[PDB]
């Protein structure tokens, strides 16, 4: 309740660059100066501001303290998996967060 | 199971000596018509066969015994207890740093669990 | 209790003679024992079948498990997560490994049984090693598809 209060949105413009694999998206986020990874978690669209007809999908969307969420539509039901501590990176001397 | 450690402590002794990484005393026992279950990283003892094989590979320093003699750990109570000493401060630094990531990932995990996950922005 | 295998998983079209009718052809069982509840008067799903040997025993429990019995998982056997509505033909260390995919596993795992039979009690209590695991056990693992049987995995204690 004290983290969600004092946690400022001023909500900027994120740069999401995806690619697809084959055996991954990065996400370039300024320096936030402070050891708080950005966390990725998958949801439901059955939850909205406005809640839209025809909403049947899931969204991943990764977050941070200093910057605003930025959230990707999965059509598919389970081609990878949305696990922090499984497949993602968050490399702080260049500031890149890596997911796949 | 003595057999089987018997067997894995013999391949640790014949592969130890070998000079090259593929041309060992082993690799060609298994085209030789001889079952060993145990060269292949698949199973769980190929994990307990390279410590064995390590351990025969660092009996093998010229420190451990083979041209020198040992004079500090034999001959020296105080360096061994400054070892120990040493290695106690080592395993108190590990638990530090093991604590500092528990607190990390408390940390983590509270802040994970007080973001606002309705802003969605599909840009 | 060593010839005598208790079964679990049993739904409302299984009865007391339809079990050792069916576990007949496995061994003799001499005798079918079913609990009643206090509240409604009926069988809790778990169940007991005395045989005359252990071998027969043994047979059953190496034969009717996790058997899809009256559309129920039946199997037999020798007689901060809360996971609930769980098959009875897991085992600890079954639990631990389907668990292991998730995240790493604290401890081994325990599963709550009956004072009575002590087979099954139908909930159980497994702990992760950090809230990572948790939340992807709570994502993933809280209504994953399990031996016909849907769990459902959720928080033991949480502080608002």
């Amino acid at each position: 309740v004290e983290v969600k209060k004092f946690v400022k949105i001023g909500r900027p413009g994120y740069k999401v660059t995806k690619q697809r694999d084959s055996e991954l998206f990065q996400i370039d986020y300024p320096e936030i100066a402070e050891g708080i990874m950005p966390r990725h978690r998958f949801m439901s669209a059955y939850e909205q501001r406005i809640e839209p007809p025809d909403r049947r999908w899931q969204y991943l969307l990764m977050a941070a303290e200093p910057y605003e969420t930025i959230a990707f539509k999965v059509p598919s039901r389970e081609i990878d998996k949305a696990e922090g501590k499984f497949w993602t990176h968050w490399n702080r001397e260049t500031k890149q967060f890596f997911l796949q | 199971s003595a057999f089987d450690l018997d067997v894995v402590k013999l391949t640790a002794q014949f592969v130890a000596r070998n000079g090259r990484q593929f041309l060992t005393q082993l690799m060609q026992k298994e085209q030789r018509n001889y079952q060993f279950d145990f060269l292949r990283p698949q199973h769980s003892l190929f994990n307990y066969f390279t410590k064995l094989v390590e351990q025969y590979t660092k009996i093998l320093i010229p420190p451990k015994g083979l041209f020198s003699k040992l004079k500090k750990e034999a001959e020296n109570p105080r360096e061994v207890l400054d070892q120990v000493c040493y290695r106690v401060e080592w395993a108190k630094f590990q638990e530090r740093e093991r604590k500092k990531e528990e607190e990390e990932k408390e940390k983590e995990r509270v802040a994970y669990a007080q973001i606002d996950w309705h802003d969605f922005v599909v840009v | 209790q060593d010839a005598t295998v208790y079964v679990g998983g049993l739904d409302e079209k299984v009865s007391e003679p339809l079990l050792w009718e069916l576990f007949l052809q496995a061994g003799p069982v001499v005798n079918t024992h079913m609990p009643k509840d206090r509240v409604t008067g009926q069988h809790q799903g778990y169940g007991f079948v005395e045989f005359l040997s252990e071998e027969d025993a043994d047979y059953a429990i190496k034969i009717m498990n996790m058997i899809k019995l009256y559309g129920k998982p039946i199997r037999v056997n020798k007689a901060n997560i809360f996971i609930g509505n769980l098959d009875p033909e897991i085992d600890e260390k079954l639990l631990y490994d389907t668990f292991s995919a998730f995240g790493v596993i604290l401890q081994t795992p325990k599963i709550m049984r009956d004072p009575d039979t002590g087979n099954s009690k139908g909930y159980a209590f497994i702990n992760f090693a950090s809230f990572d695991a948790s939340d992807a056990a709570i994502e993933a693992m809280n209504g994953q598809y399990l031996c016909n049987r849907p769990i459902t995995v959720s928080y033991a204690f949480k502080k608002d």
